[PDB]
């Protein structure tokens, strides 16, 4: 029974990254190499694992996490990275396992007159901790003196649109990103890679 | 409106070190984009560092190393630690708090590096 | 490194006259940018963000336009206070980004 990595990478809308979606996959026969010699996949970048010994080993379960960040925010996932998406919308760990798959999507991502259905979050109280998800909407109190919750002088909502144009230099186009982060549990290794 | 208050400057012999204090009265600067920028005499502006809310911080490549953005969230005040001061790093050093629609500055405290 | 260049370095008007100021980037830094006001002796005002947007406070005689690697801002009418030192900064890692040179605006 072959997995879904084509139906994950291939999926028709990726999810904004302060919301990034993810998915179980276990119970199932693997093979990194579609995923690896696809060619517009080509920033590929794993930790603690190689993508030459990926086919041998097996793992409990593996979870694909997807979202749709800047090309320059690209940088930013990565273990021990800080910066907008590292603090606030995705942590991957210092000892992560599995790794990050980041490819080009202004060709279907971006929209003239700007793309604002893709959103990340800007503004909390403290960074996430690693693999944390945070879609709550409610006014971001910045200033000293509490509004009740709408939106005014020093509160404000703490998500932003990206608006992706078609233009924009490489650093500001959209990126779909696919992290395969895999885990062992000392359970019954459920995906194997032949 | 908003008002950011800087303090700390004035003289310092080369190669000493300093550390400006910034505070604001309306907001909580725990909890914003604050950035410390500065001003050389009849020169462009120059944006040395920022600290986000949650606490990272970043640095201009010619000044990594000599300044140190930090936070005591206690006494709701911002501190830009610097170090191995050269002549060249006098200037007006403005703490500013950024916003998405806003952009505040405080009025900037005069720092000169002379013998 | 992204280098703003600003024209006219000094722009030379009369009250009431229509000013244009350009800023222009070495690389495509789509609409992030924005406008300073800075009177002399006194710390810069934010004018415009998103190279669009006009921020609060700011009279309706301001308005930014531009993208990608150029960048305009107008004044529709000067009055006596709006003779001042205008700054572009470039915002692709917001707030992080390095500022133009400015333009000071005086006649006599």
């Amino acid at each position: 029974n072959l997995c879904p990595f084509h139906e994950v990478f291939n999926a028709t809308t990726f999810a904004s990254v302060y919301a990034w979606n993810r998915k179980r996959i276990s119970n199932c026969v693997a093979d990194y190499s579609v995923i690896y010699n696809f060619a517009p996949f080509f920033a590929f970048k794993c930790y603690g694992v190689s993508p030459t010994k990926l086919n041998d080993l097996c793992f409990t379960n593996v979870y694909a996490d997807s979202f749709v960040i800047r090309g320059n925010e690209v940088s930013q996932i990565a273990p021990g990275q800080t910066g907008n998406i590292a603090d606030y919308n995705y942590k991957l760990p210092d000892d992560f396992t599995g790794c990050v798959i980041a490819w080009n999507s202004n060709k279907l991502d971006s929209k003239p007159s700007g793309n604002y259905n893709y959103l990340y979050r800007f503004l909390r109280k403290s960074k996430l901790k690693p693999f944390e998800r945070d879609i709550s909407t409610e006014i971001y109190q910045v200033g000293n003196k509490p509004c009740n919750g709408v939106a005014g002088p020093n509160c404000y909502s703490p998500l932003q649109s990206y608006g992706f144009r078609p233009t924009y230099g490489v650093g500001h186009q959209p990126y779909r990103v696919v992290v395969l982060s895999f885990e062992l549990l000392h359970a019954p290794a459920t995906v194997c890679g032949p | 409106e908003v008002q950011v208050v800087e303090s700390g400057g004035g003289l310092i012999q080369p190669g000493g070190s300093l550390r400006l204090s910034c505070t604001a009265s309306e907001l909580i600067i725990s909890r914003n984009y604050m950035s410390w920028v500065r001003q050389a005499p009849g020169k462009g502006l120059e944006w040395l560092s920022v600290i986000y809310p949650g606490g990272s911080s970043f640095y201009t490549d010619s000044l990594k190393g000599r300044f140190t953005i930090s936070v005591d969230n206690s006494k709701n005040t911002l501190y830009l630690q610097m170090n191995r001061l050269g002549v060249e790093d006098t200037a007006i050093y403005y703490c500013v708090r950024d916003a998405p629609s806003e952009s505040d500055w405080g009025q900037g405290t005069l720092v000169t590096v002379s013998s | 490194e992204i280098v703003l260049t600003q024209s006219p370095a000094t722009l030379s008007l009369f009250p009431g006259e229509r000013a244009t100021l350009s800023c222009r980037a070495s690389q495509n830094i789509g609409h992030f940018l924005t406008w300073y006001q800075q009177k002399p002796g006194q710390a810069p005002r934010l004018l415009i963000y998103d190279a669009s947007n006009r921020a609060t406070g700011v009279p309706a005689r301001f308005s930014g336009s531009g993208s990608e690697t150029e960048f305009t801002l107008t004044i529709s009418s000067l009055g006596p206070e709006d003779f001042a030192v205008y700054y572009c900064q470039e915002r692709s890692d917001w707030p992080r980004g390095t500022f133009g040179q400015g333009t000071k605006v005086e006649i006599k």
